[PDB]
């Protein structure tokens, strides 16, 4: 449904495969991950310079 | 007439004997005469980081 991937389910997908060194691999997404339309990034960069430089 | 570049001494004798007792207590005039260089430094950056003085 159009619920919970709008709701922002964060769904993973696992296959298995002989040849794959481990057997089983998978991968995932969720609404924000798939394709974000828009990023919130707020990152702060803390004491730029001290002690260290 | 102290600072005349004159190392005063005073001449306070004794009662059973006379002991002039010429201790310098004028600071020693001349010899050689530099300007003290003076640094004001800062505390150290570890010091306010820690923020406890």
């Amino acid at each position: 449904s159009e619920e919970e991937w709008n709701t922002g389910e964060t769904y993973t997908c696992v296959v298995a495969h002989e040849a794959l060194p481990n057997r089983v691999t998978e991968r995932t997404v969720d609404k924000s991950t798939g394709k974000p339309t828009l990023y919130n990034v707020s990152l702060v960069m803390s004491d730029t310079a001290g002690t260290c430089y | 007439d102290w600072n005349s570049g004159e190392r005063f001494t005073c001449t306070v004798t004794h009662t059973d004997l006379p002991s002039p007792l010429k201790q310098t207590i004028s600071r020693p005039k001349g010899v050689a005469l530099h300007r003290p260089d003076v640094y004001l430094l800062p505390p150290a950056r570890e010091q306010l980081n820690l923020r406890e003085s």
